[PDB]
């Protein structure tokens, strides 16, 4: 791997510099190198891994959505034939997106999840596995059912652990629930399930805010507001 | 719809 | 070249899709492929080439500035030694930036400039040559004088042609003058020259606005406002 | 300082 000669600590340090420079593909490559050293990741390092790949895949998803919209308009009645180029370029972007998802899923399978024993690490990684299968599902049109079921399975395992091992205000638990609710609404065609999950999660967090410090309260309420924003859109 | 983290 | 098997018209079409998707590295690669077909570029195609590379190099320049600032702070009295990583990563970004500038300069030398006979094409390409030498000068610390003189020479040839062949309101002439004024101020340590050029250019354009259609007036006054914004910062 | 075109 191109990062095999670089110290782990140097890869972490450069990931943080890349973040400051908004060089997210570099950040992801540094964090992939750090994972491939074989040691478990700290909380801070997990979050660098997630921020890096989320920014890379987010750019790809946005591009794919633009291209797919253009392609769909091209396939409307009375649209002029323009040749294979829009499909080809949408496919190019799609294939690159799938490649990034496969890279992340591969890091999780070899060997982040199997060595993660604490609830905070294991839930974090299982949520990531659900997220990247969800991004694969957004572009899938052929195995689609199996991709969807892989996302669902990862999210459900993360949910089961989080409900047993973490308080209802924990930010990783809250972000998991937020994302699993969007899976239900956008991917699984289950808007009622999405709404029920978001509601239950919000209400259970609200009842436990009284236990928190001012700083923890800020962290939890930020995610709660995201649940509220989706519930406003959906109801 | 909102999901966790940055875009 | 990876684009050698793709039709010229398909490369242009995909450059425009990449622009809509904000996929500027793809856009640049498509436009490089189009240039390498060997035919001259239309006005629209010149502008796609410029927008693509300007966005790619702009991201690199922004990243370089962040990293260089961090590196300079590290070299201040009482800063803790943190090792070679900030310098290494600044160098990585710098080398990639230089590579993009060299790619653009190479397209201009082989063979865009030599086949450009009309003032609009030749001025456009010579301005681009000044711009990419200017971006090389921003990071140069060693040949620095020769890089600066190459920028200056390109801009001066473009200026000489533009003053003979184009009206004072022409947008390419105005953007050339704007950029050459910033060269004087930022690169050549010639703030008086920068201010004189920006002033003269603005005033000569203002005196010829009366000749223009409403649409041309909008195009010219947009660039004039940029000259005004720099003059406000500099005076 | 402003130069021509996008960033
Ligand atoms: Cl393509
Ligand atoms: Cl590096
Ligand atoms: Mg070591
Ligand atoms: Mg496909
Ligand atoms: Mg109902
Ligand atoms: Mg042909
Ligand atoms: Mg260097
Ligand atoms: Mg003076």
């Amino acid at each position: 791997g191109a990062m095999g000669s670089m110290e782990r600590a140097s890869l972490i340090q450069k990931a943080k510099l890349a973040e400051q420079a908004e060089r997210y593909e570099d950040m992801a490559a540094f964090m992939k190198g750090a994972v491939e050293k074989g040691e478990e990741l700290s909380c801070e390092e997990r979050n660098l891994l997630s921020v890096a790949y989320k920014n890379v895949v987010g750019g790809q998803r946005a591009a794919w959505r633009v291209l797919s919209s253009i392609e769909q308009k091209s396939n409307e009645e009375g649209s002029e034939e323009k040749g294979p180029e829009v499909r080809e370029y949408r496919e190019k972007v799609e294939t690159e997106l799938q490649g990034v998802c496969d890279t992340v899923l591969g890091l999780l399978d070899s060997h982040l999840i199997k060595e993660a024993g604490d609830a905070e690490s294991r839930v974090f990684y299982l949520k990531m596995k659900g997220d990247y299968y969800r991004y694969l599902a957004e572009v899938a049109t052929g195995d689609k059912k199996r991709i969807i079921d892989s996302a669902r399975s990862a999210y459900q395992e993360a949910m089961d652990i989080s409900k047993k091992e973490m308080p209802p205000t924990n930010p990783i638990r809250l972000g998991l629930a937020l994302n699993f609710s969007v899976f239900h609404y956008e991917i699984a065609n289950s808007p009622e399930e999405a709404i029920s999950l978001a509601k239950t999660t919000f209400d259970e967090a609200m009842a436990d805010l009284h236990t928190l410090s001012e700083d923890s309260y800020k962290d939890s309420t930020l995610i709660m507001q995201l649940l509220r924003d989706n519930l406003t859109l959906w109801t | 719809f909102k999901t966790e983290g940055p875009d």
